[PDB]
């Protein structure tokens, strides 16, 4: 039960601190704030989602901006604190006024053209990309590992991001929408090194396949995936009565056989050696195909078969009746029992769609590739960012700098009551930049009306301050980009985000 | 894996016992069976011979007590294939679930 | 898809369905219509019409008879 | 210490041999309802009116004329005898050993869970 302006207040009261400590954690050059726990319990993080965590949370929007926050740590999980400055931005400023001036209505629209503009200018700001070009690419990679000032291994898995990502990149809903992200597969891995690791075709089976009666390697046998219904059938499609006695035992084992085989057979129908059996899963299925001398791979994920769906990019067959290639172990393909470190892995390679790696990793062990890999993750998700969106724009405060400029061209012209949000947009880019300016270290009020002058003529189009150089900058010269959806990714939340908390004046339980 | 592999063998080897001497005991009741058809086949006709399997013999003709005697023997006889049949199919299966113990031990 | 002005009422119900692929006609004019909430599928059968095996194709035509 | 290891060994022995004589037995009673259910279809067949020559006392065996086919009995109840028809006999005949089928059944997975624990504890007596 909470009310009206106090809650209000409270969006701006709690948004503001919400959208704050971070910033200062902001940016290559950034402040990581202090976490104690009630015990003692220290913590040092620019993670916002982190540092969303341990701090205790009772206001329900503060909850609320933790659930867009992990609402876009879902989504990218980088700028969750950048989307929530700018709603903590934004509800900080129009509303406060504009609900004095009485309404969440005028602001709630003008963020519809708050956002719009932007999407225009983004369109302007952004550059499109060579996905073509994994350099043109490997720079925004080069850019995405470092802003947490991680490098090292990261360089090499910059470009082990770009190489999956455009392959594990293959989808279409006619319009070719590309999310595809499961396809590419990751491997822990002991030994190798973090400079060693690459991406191998289909899906490579690492996590759960360990199992050694793979065989180990098949040159062209078929795998196959069983939605199948490869249960033996005690009867003849059916399964009788079981066994409590030796006549129960002879009759219905025997049956038992035929419908494994008659299966397996038309799995042999389309001659394989592996099959990972995960429908209709039978300790005689497995055996008859062990008889059959075609590997029976049980005990096994559906989640490996669809991984294994994208390790051939077949499907998986309930069809009991000629099973097929194209069926289950769509293309000529790969299965081999790998040992990278000494771990078993399971490799099919050779998708019947191209596009088809999946990325090994090694590091020096586990663990100093999980550095790779936790970096790489960012490292291969920038790609399919990128892959998302062939835009991408000078940052920092030419990403900034830019829209207001129009936004405050709109609100003069626009000279409604919704240029006060325009007003109360304009500068609302700016803080990261006043961050950025914190980043270097610098006055921000001087920067600030000195970036604004740079969009003044320049239209601060490359033009922002970076922190990290210092200085109002072009930012392609000085080379920070990002692909155009990941900003307005960060830009489209926080508009929405804050119209959210714009719309509530009651908390009520 | 080798436990289902192992858990074949061990039911196999117990129940491919029985069959072995049922199919035996069978050869047997076949005999008597028929041989009971004889005793009172030896009477060319006897209706004072009773046909009655337990305590009560009620008083029938020789003739389908015969008809009945040799399905009897028959009958007595039948099952030592089911019983043979029983015991040939175990032995097949035994080293089958043997087998696949050893060869995933060696894969 | 196509213009956004192309929206179209249209006669009775264009299909939300996957249409036959087996060179199904595509058009059967007057349909007299079997609307399945069954799906028609396949089940194995050990043994099919028939019995004899002239040929090792016809030890295949049993089970495929179903 | 050193006898209760040799205690329970020959212990489980004797339920196998219990079990193993109850199935045997259930494997009995059950063998003569359809003995029961059987003299009857020969009864119907030659005819009420044929000689039965049925046990009068210890190897006394008294004679007498069939009838009454279609009269025929149940024993249940503690002492009571339901004389049923020549169709209705046959039915509980079949029924009762049914109620001793399974009777008769779990007694092997009684039965044979006790000699491996026997064992158990024989594996245990070696060791």
């Amino acid at each position: 039960r909470e009310s009206g302006r106090k809650v209000q207040s409270g969006n701006i009261n709690a948004a503001k601190t919400i959208a704050d400590i971070i910033r200062t954690c902001l940016g290559p050059k950034s402040m990581m704030k202090m976490l104690l726990d009630p015990m003692g319990g220290i913590v040092m993080t620019n993670d916002g989602n982190a540092i969303l965590r341990e701090i205790q949370v009772q206001h329900p929007a503060a909850k609320s901006m933790i659930e867009i926050s992990r609402t876009q740590d879902e989504e990218v999980g980088d700028g969750t604190t950048s989307v929530i400055i700018l709603a903590g931005e934004m509800l900080s400023v129009a509303e406060h006024f504009l609900e004095q001036q009485m309404h969440p209505t005028v602001v709630i629209s003008a963020y519809r053209k708050a956002l719009d503009d932007m999407i225009s200018t983004l369109k302007k700001i952004s550059i499109p990309v060579d996905i073509s070009d994994s350099d043109m690419m490997l720079n925004i990679i080069n850019s995405s590992i470092t802003t947490k000032a991680i490098s090292r291994w990261s360089s090499l898995a910059c470009n082990i991001a770009l190489d999956a990502v455009k392959m594990v990149q293959f989808e279409e809903n006619g319009r070719k929408e590309i999310d595809i992200k499961k396809y590419a597969r990751v491997e822990k891995i002991p030994g190798g090194i973090i400079e060693d690791s690459c991406v191998l075709r289909g899906v490579m089976i690492n996590k759960d396949v360990t199992h050694p009666r793979m065989r180990r390697y098949i040159k062209n046998p078929r795998i196959v995936l069983l939605d199948s219904s490869l249960e033996y059938k005690k009867g003849e499609s059916q399964t009788d009565i079981e066994i409590t006695r030796e006549e129960d035992f002879t009759r219905i084992l025997q049956m038992e056989e035929e419908y494994i085989q008659q299966l397996c057979e038309d799995i042999i129908q389309l001659k394989p050696d592996v099959v990972i059996t995960e429908k209709g899963i039978s300790d005689l299925a497995q055996h008859y195909l062990m008889r059959a001398n075609i590997t029976a791979i049980r005990r096994v994920r559906k989640t490996d078969n669809n991984r294994i769906a994208r390790a051939c990019g077949a499907r998986i067959v309930s069809r009991p009746e000629e099973l097929r290639e194209d069926d289950v172990g769509t293309g000529a393909g790969l299965l081999e029992i790998k040992k990278i470190g000494d771990e078993y892995f399971t490799f099919i390679t050779d998708c019947k769609d191209p596009k088809a790696c999946t990325i090994l990793l090694r590091g020096a062990s586990k663990e100093i590739l999980s550095e790779v890999e936790r970096n790489l993750q960012d490292a291969m998700q920038v790609c399919r960012n990128v892959l998302l969106d062939p835009q991408l724009v000078p940052g920092g405060g030419a990403s900034e700098m830019a829209v207001a400029h129009a936004l405050t061209e709109k609100s003069k012209a626009m000279t409604g009551v919704e240029q006060w949000p325009y007003r109360a947009v304009a500068q609302a880019l700016e803080v990261i930049p006043r961050t950025l300016i914190q980043n270097c270290g610098a006055s921000t009020i001087r920067l600030l009306t000195s970036l604004r002058a740079k969009h003044t003529q320049e239209n601060c189009e490359t033009w922002g301050v970076n922190g990290e150089t210092g200085t109002l900058v072009d930012m392609k010269e000085l080379g920070i980009w990002e692909p155009l959806a990941v900003k307005l990714q960060t830009y489209k939340t926080a508009v929405e985000t804050a119209v959210l908390l714009l719309r509530i004046d009651d908390i009520v339980s | 894996a080798f436990t289902e592999l192992q858990a074949k063998v061990i039911d196999t080897q117990q129940k491919v016992k029985l069959a072995d001497i049922q199919i035996e005991q069978l050869n047997r009741t076949k005999k008597h069976a028929h041989l009971t058809d004889t005793e009172i086949m030896t009477l060319v006709d006897e209706t004072n011979m009773y046909e009655g399997v337990g305590r009560m013999f009620i008083l029938q003709s020789k003739e389908a007590i015969h008809s009945q005697l040799l399905e009897k023997q028959k009958i007595a006889e039948e099952k030592i294939k089911e019983l043979e049949q029983k015991k040939s199919y175990l032995e097949r299966s035994v080293k089958e679930a043997e087998d696949n113990i050893r060869e995933m031990l060696m894969a | 898809g196509r213009s956004q002005m192309e929206s179209m009422l249209i006669s009775g119900y264009a299909l939300n369905c996957v249409v036959g692929s087996q060179g199904m006609p595509k058009r059967i004019v007057n349909a007299k219509i079997a609307c399945l909430d069954f799906s028609l599928q396949k089940t194995k059968m050990k043994l099919g019409v028939q019995v004899v095996i002239t040929d090792p194709e016809k030890l295949d035509q049993i089970r495929q008879r179903e | 210490n050193l006898p209760q290891l040799e205690m329970l060994k020959n212990q489980l022995d004797q339920e196998v041999e219990f079990l193993s004589t109850s199935i045997a037995q259930l494997k009995v009673v059950q063998t003569k309802y359809v003995e029961a259910k059987d003299c009857l279809n020969v009864l119907n067949k030659s005819n009420e009116g044929k000689e039965l020559l049925v046990p009068l006392t210890s190897s006394m065996y008294v004679p007498g004329k069939l009838h009454d086919v279609e009269h025929v009995l149940i024993d249940v109840g503690t002492g009571y005898y339901v004389e049923k028809t020549a169709e209705d006999a046959k039915d509980f005949f079949k029924r009762k050993i049914d109620f001793l089928t399974k009777q008769m059944e779990k007694i092997q997975p009684a039965l044979q869970e006790k000699h491996a624990m026997k064992q158990a504890v024989m594996e245990m007596m070696s060791q």
